């Protein structure tokens, strides 16, 4: 039997998620850094295989290289032999320990009454606009890097055409209301800090005084939490516990709490995102990931979708966890929640299979539809 | 892990640059709370101070905060330094030399945050200063209150804020209490705190640079009032036993004292620390 | 002490209204120094004492030195025409009587702590509008 | 009949790939390449456009800058879309292949990677509509509302390897950082040179290329003529990629004779423009009968001109297309500031659209008459601040502040629309920031539309030195730093006596006379009557633009406290703080020592 908890998580300070333009990797532009809202599911992965270490006291790779012979199969059995790689993103089964799946990160609202979670999803990028296609063989088609689409009739379902200058879709995040949905500025659930920091001494006596760096500091609005479902093999119980979460020493509040055996955690996602369901789309709703993005092209007439870059940190059993980490050599394009694809007439199942071809990434929390 | 409280009780006037975009009299300013605009110490800041006092010791460090920048190898730090907000700020009075002024919302929010940290002494504390918070409340009735529970100190006057200090007898402080908010308390409402925490009540001190007997340049400069009281919280990572106790010992003896902010050799934000002690 | 806007511009109104400046935007030279003089002489000799020989016009009195004491009672006048009732403060607040010389005033009911307080903050205020016009 | 319109590429996606100025350059022109090379076979045939109005001197090679925008649209003749499909495949392979060639450094590539990679990359999205009306002015609209919906299909290259030296997958990131190519010597006999990449033998032509562009000191210390690029480029060829190298010589050389460099040589500006009221105008010539093709030749002549300004100047232009400008200026030239350069480009604008749009000037009533105007964002950084940044805060600067979109996307996302509040859009604005080496920011909005702006620039000739002063105590800029200290106190003083309205003027005279005594050394001699006059000025401006909106910005509920705030500005407050930016940037380009 499988035990299943949901993990909420608090900001006890500020929070920083790192993005490509890092503090020091590149040339000169090494001392402004932005912040993303959310993390990759590798940093979650990566805080429960630490805190399943931790809880049973096998931490390692301590300020000094050492051998672990006799802990080596109880870490692979706990843990997994390697970090969450995209290169497996084929395989049937995380190839980790006892974590057997991961929702993707949700937004939860805790209203100060105990009474219920509100999980706030990314605004459909299609939200408040009817886009109807001409499916005859008739004139007015277009052509995406030479395929030929049916052209798109976007108009606000409030006979005017879509406005560019109107859109703002992309800012918006939603919950379920009563009979419509509730619509959240982003900027309200994120405030967002630039922290100015010098080094006071001054080395080696060449030019300085400009050692002065700039980080994004994110913080959550009063009741948000963050939130995510996992599934643990056996009996390897989660303490509740202070953890890190990516960024400069960001440090949340882990609260375990459980959920009845019989129970899917992809059922219970989906559920939760089952009030924004039209079906003439497919909503992307965690990031998804396709080998040829042009084949998803030629299974749809409309992608009203944007991308975001994945890189993980790869790091093994025995690596030296105390120094430069090996970042993976590749960056990946994902695309953005919010997305929405817009299939052919009778083509759902394919464009979804092509989805659920990596379940690697399916367990993970990526590629997830409604 | 063991999150504990440290209050910081400044022995002189402190500065810790904002470097923020300033346009107004002032020229230099001191950093405030982006969400209550009250004055603060970022957390680089106490890292920064705690460490360069501990220098000299070289494993501690090493153990504690890290590495040092521009080292082939990086260490991470094992204790997580929390900012440090405004307890408690001397404001100035008639009958005593000044009075120490909190707010019911900065009590409030220090409730909140040890409930929400759980501090090694939590339990008691919270306590107590819920049902001083309660009885405070029930004394004001949605007033504007001046409490002072001395009854010498009945009658003080706040000095930029014209209110007359009322002592009612009902509301017992604590000794505990009193040693963490400090001595010739006063409670005031929290639009009283904030007015004689901005900028215009804050003290300004101007300054001069002279060049052959004239002055070359002119500045403002704003200090955090001697004798404020901040408090932090400390989370240690379950850092190494030794390390850790000489740290903590070595923090809170007497003879250590702590320069935290600008202007060091002319003696701003000397400050002591103090850990909270078992109610 | 810290002046606010508003009480400047009272010092502006009262200024140009107790006949201070000319209609060409200059002052005599020596109301600058009585203003400095007043000051002065509230520290030296006291509120009460200040304001009776600042008052008198009978002799030669530079026969300019009371309308130093009127500006001042239009700054207070217009300074208690607002923050009025304002219950959580101890202040007293009321239109002193044109009639009513100040020191007649605050001989009768100055209670010589909110008016000390008024007085200064006019004095100020007088010094930083004066700023703004020119010497004969 | 049949319409095709054509949209290309993600710009904005590449723009923020890049960091120096050559890599922002590339960017740029590589958009505006593949633009010409699309709509080359179309421009050969007699092919009718209406948007962008191609001209046989859009063709001929300008400066670095480049001149084809992003959309087309063009009268449709049987067998177009085909052709168009393998044109656009056709210009993919040759770009790839021109990518591939050794000129270039790095390892050897294979043309078949580069090719899905541009193809997965590069967007080139057109649309073929069947329209019942010949006129322009319901055509453009039409094919560019659907264009509009079809930009937001997302294409990307699905993995991108970056860290390994020999596969590398990021190919016009390559393009940008090596489109100078490699450096050639001979028997140490000769001097060094650029081989140099398509896009530069394209835009400066395979011939006569005088010098290629590579650093930003280049552009921003064109004063010394040090010839900077020579001598620290055969400091590195005498060495033993070349980017960094040569930045650090440039540096070197640039810090060895210390004799004529001024702080504002390491500086450099960025300046972006939009067109304002130009959807406006163009209804205005829907109403009243003018075709649209006399606004796309004042914009080309415009275009041109400006083009020619921006050389003249010291400085490089970027992007010139229709309304957008982007180049990169050094602060100062022979004398002259960017604000003299801003004041001229904007002079170019106005006088082009009077000189094309005579028709429609003298044909409309003095009523209405939009007309189109050129708003500015200007930003002024440290060479080594990243380019990205930079990039932003000037878009933030046009956008957010010289087109007052802030307003309108803070009513807009909370639905207070309120046409009544779209009567309160600001028109016409100079936006100004200016970071120094130290971190502080500087900033200004100025309404070009007045005297005010005339009164600015007058101040800024007047008081800016030509010469460097060779002394080394600099009196004047210690009275400039007093004045810029005592205006910075004073402002609520300064407030009140602006917020009177009959005596202001003497007010303000009277004033700065007793704070100030003998406030004339050297130089700066009745900088303070101008200064008043300039406040003034600003404050009847204010008055005149954001008081009823701030009182309606107070009184709208929906509204919360913070945006509020955000929303409101202070007249007088803005106009001291418009007096001390122009003070502070006085004080930095006058005094000699940094920081
Ligand atoms: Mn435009």
């Amino acid at each position: 039997m499988n035990r299943h908890y949901l993990i909420t998580l608090t900001p006890m300070d500020w929070f920083f998620f790192g993005g490509e333009r890092t503090l020091d990797d590149g040339k000169s532009a090494d001392y402004i850094s932005h912040s993303n809202k959310f993390p990759q599911q590798s940093a979650l992965l990566g805080m429960i295989r630490y805190q399943l270490l931790k809880q049973h006291n096998l931490l390692s790779q301590f300020p000094y290289t050492e051998n672990k012979p006799t802990e080596k199969e109880i870490m692979k059995t706990l843990i997994g032999e390697q970090s969450f790689r995209m290169t497996e993103r084929k395989a049937k089964s995380l190839g980790l320990g006892v974590i057997k799946q991961i929702s993707p990160l949700m937004l939860i609202e805790c209203k100060d009454d105990t009474s219920s979670r509100s999980i706030y999803f990314p605004l459909p990028l299609d939200d408040g606009y009817k886009v109807s296609f001409n499916e005859t063989s008739n004139e007015d088609k277009v052509f995406y890097n030479g395929i030929e689409c049916p052209i798109p009739n976007v108009y606000p379902a409030s006979r005017k055409f879509f406005d560019h200058k109107t859109y703002n879709n992309y800012l918006f995040w939603c919950t379920q209301g009563n009979n419509q949905i509730k619509k959240l500025l982003s900027d309200e659930i994120w405030i967002s800090k630039m922290q100015i920091g010098i080094t006071k001494h001054v080395e080696e006596g060449e030019d300085n005084d400009k050692s002065f760096y700039k980080q994004e500091f994110l913080q959550l609005k009063k009741s948000f939490i963050y939130a995510f479902y996992i599934t643990l093999s056996g009996e390897s119980e989660l303490s509740s516990d202070i953890i890190q979460l990516g960024g400069q020493r960001s440090v949340f509040r882990m609260e375990v709490e459980s959920i009845e055996e019989n129970s899917d955690i992809q059922e219970k996602y989906q559920t939760a995102a089952q009030f924004l369901t039209q079906s003439d789309r497919l909503l992307i709703l965690s990031p998804t990931y396709v080998d040829n993005l042009k084949e998803l092209s030629a299974l749809c007439n409309f992608m009203w979708s944007d991308s975001i870059v994945f890189r993980n940190i790869q790091t093994t059993n025995a690596s030296n966890f105390y120094g430069k980490p090996i970042k993976s050599s590749s960056k990946y394009h994902f695309l953005k929640p919010g997305s929405v694809l817009y299939f052919k007439q009778g083509k759902r199942k394919e464009v979804e299979k092509l989805l659920m071809d990596y379940t690697y990434l399916r367990l993970s929390g990526y590629n997830i539809y409604i | 892990m063991t999150t504990r409280m440290y209050v910081i009780n400044t022995l002189s006037n402190m500065h810790v640059g904002s470097g923020e975009v300033n346009y107004g009299v002032i020229d230099n300013l001191i950093q405030r709370d982006s969400v209550t605009n009250l004055p603060n110490i970022n957390s680089s800041g106490l890292k920064g101070a705690i460490r360069e006092y501990f220098k000299e010791n070289e494993d501690l460090v090493r153990e504690l905060f890290g590495s040092a920048p521009r080292d082939e190898k990086t260490l991470p730090g094992k204790v997580r330094f929390f900012e440090a907000n405004l307890l408690s700020m001397p404001v100035r009075s008639d009958k005593v030399p000044f009075l120490m002024a909190i707010s019911d919302e900065v009590l409030q929010e220090l409730i909140t945050k040890m409930k929400f940290f759980n501090c090694e002494e939590a339990t008691q504390y919270i306590s107590h200063l819920s049902t001083l918070l309660d009885n405070i409340k029930t004394q004001a009735q949605g007033t504007d209150f001046a409490y002072v529970f001395d009854p010498l100190l009945q009658g003080a006057i706040i000095e930029e804020v014209s209110i007359r200090a009322t002592c009612p007898s009902h509301i017992p402080l604590q000794p505990s209490l009193k040693k963490l908010l400090g001595d010739r308390l006063v409670i005031l409402s929290h639009k009283y705190f904030s007015i004689l925490s901005d900028d215009n009540h804050l003290p300004v001190l101007s300054r001069n640079n002279l060049e052959n007997g004239q002055s070359a340049n002119l500045w403002y400069e704003q200090v955090l009032p001697r004798y404020s009281r901040l408090y932090f919280m400390l989370m240690d990572g379950n850092a190494q036993s030794e390390y850790l106790k000489k740290f903590r010992d070595t923090l809170c003896t007497p003879s250590t004292i702590i320069q935290i902010g600008a202007n060091a050799s002319i003696g701003y934000g000397y400050c002591q620390i103090s850990e909270l002690s078992p109610f | 002490m810290k002046i606010s806007k508003k009480q400047i511009e009272y010092a502006i109104e009262a200024l140009r209204a107790n006949n201070i400046i000319t209609n060409d935007n200059q002052y005599p030279k020596v109301f600058k120094g009585y203003i400095s003089s007043f000051g002065a002489a509230v520290i030296q000799s006291g509120l009460i004492p200040a304001i009776i020989f600042f008052e008198n016009e009978d002799n030669d009195a530079n026969a300019d030195r009371h309308k130093i004491i009127g500006v001042l009672k239009d700054i207070i006048n217009a300074m208690r025409q607002q923050y009025t009732v304002t219950d959580a403060t101890i202040l007293v607040s009321s239109q002193i009587p044109a009639n009513y010389s100040m020191a007649q005033y605050i001989i009768e009911h100055g209670n010589t702590d909110q008016l000390l307080k008024e007085i200064t903050e006019a004095a100020v205020a007088m010094k930083l509008a004066l700023r703004m016009y020119k010497s004969e | 009949m049949k319409y095709i319109a054509i949209t290309l590429g993600p710009i904005t996606r590449t723009i923020e790939m890049a960091e120096s100025t050559k890599e922002l350059w590339a960017a740029s022109y590589f958009f505006s390449y593949l633009a010409k090379k699309i709509v080359e076979p179309f421009v050969k045939k007699n092919r009718t456009f209406q948007l962008p109005l191609i001209n046989e001197e859009m063709q001929k090679p300008h400066c670095g800058a480049g001149l084809f925008p992003d959309r087309y649209i063009f009268k449709s003749e049987p067998g177009d879309l085909e052709l168009l499909k393998q044109h656009s495949d056709q210009v993919l392979i040759e770009i790839a292949g021109h990518i591939a060639s050794p000129s270039l450094p790095g390892t050897a590539k294979d043309v078949s990677q580069i090719y899905h990679y541009l193809k997965s990359y590069i967007k080139i999205y057109f649309i073929e509509r069947t329209l019942e009306s010949d006129d322009p002015h319901v055509v453009i609209p039409a094919c560019e509302k659907y264009l509009n919906i079809i930009e937001n299909q997302e294409t990307f290259p699905e993995q991108e390897e970056t860290m390994i030296s020999h596969q590398k997958s990021d190919f016009l990131k390559f393009l940008i950082t090596n489109v100078n190519g490699k450096i050639y010597r001979k028997d140490k006999n000769s001097i060094p040179r650029f081989t140099g990449s398509f896009l530069t033998r394209d835009a400066f032509g395979d011939m006569n290329g005088e010098r290629l562009f590579e650093s930003i000191l280049e552009i921003s210390a064109s004063e010394l003529n040090i010839n900077i690029q020579q001598k620290a480029l055969e400091v590195i060829t005498a060495n033993e990629k070349y980017s960094d190298q040569i930045w650090d010589a440039e540096e070197i050389i640039l810090n060895d004779n210390k004799a004529q460099l001024r702080p504002y040589h390491k500086y450099i500006a960025i300046i972006k423009s939009d067109g304002d009221s130009m959807g406006e105008t163009i209804k205005s010539m829907g109403a009243y009968n003018i075709p649209i093709t006399q606004l796309s030749k004042a914009l080309l002549s415009f275009n041109i001109e400006s083009i020619n300004e921006i050389v003249a100047y010291g400085g490089k232009p970027i992007f010139i297309g229709g309304d957008d400008l982007l180049c990169f200026a050094p602060v100062c030239c022979n004398g002259n500031n960017v604000f003299n350069l801003v004041e001229k480009l904007s002079t170019c604008f106005d006088q082009c659209i009077n000189q094309h749009l005579q028709q429609y000037i003298n044909a409309c009533s003095e009523a209405q008459r939009p007309l189109p105007s050129l708003s500015f964002g200007i930003s002024i950084t440290y060479h080594k601040y990243p380019m990205f940044e930079a990039l932003h805060t000037t878009d933030y600067l046009l956008e957010m502040v010289a087109k007052d979109n802030l307003f309108k996307y803070t009513l807009s996302n909370k639905n207070i629309l309120n046409e009544n509040m779209k009567r309160f859009i600001l028109k016409n604005k100079l936006a100004f920031s200016l970071q120094k080496h130290s971190g502080q920011i500087y900033h200004t909005a100025m309404s070009k539309k007045g005297k005010s702006y005339v009164k600015f620039n007058m101040l800024l000739q007047k008081y800016i030195l030509k010469n460097k002063d060779m002394s080394k105590t600099q009196e004047s800029e210690k009275f400039l730093s007093s004045v810029i200290q005592m205006i910075r106190a004073h402002a609520e003083i300064l407030q009140i006596i602006l917020q009177n309205e009959d005596k202001r003027t003497e007010m303000l005279k009277n004033y700065f006379d007793n704070n100030f005594n003998e406030s004339c050394h050297l130089g700066y001699t009745g900088l303070f009557e101008d200064i008043q006059t300039l406040l003034c000025l600003r404050y009847q401006e204010n008055i005149q633009d954001y008081q009823n909106r701030n009182e309606i910005i107070q009184q709208n509920t929906i509204l919360t406290s913070d945006e509020k705030e955000i929303l409101i500005v202070s007249p007088a407050m803005d106009a001291i703080h418009t007096i001390f930016t122009a003070l502070q940037f006085i004080h930095f380009i006058n005094y000699n020592k940094d920081e």
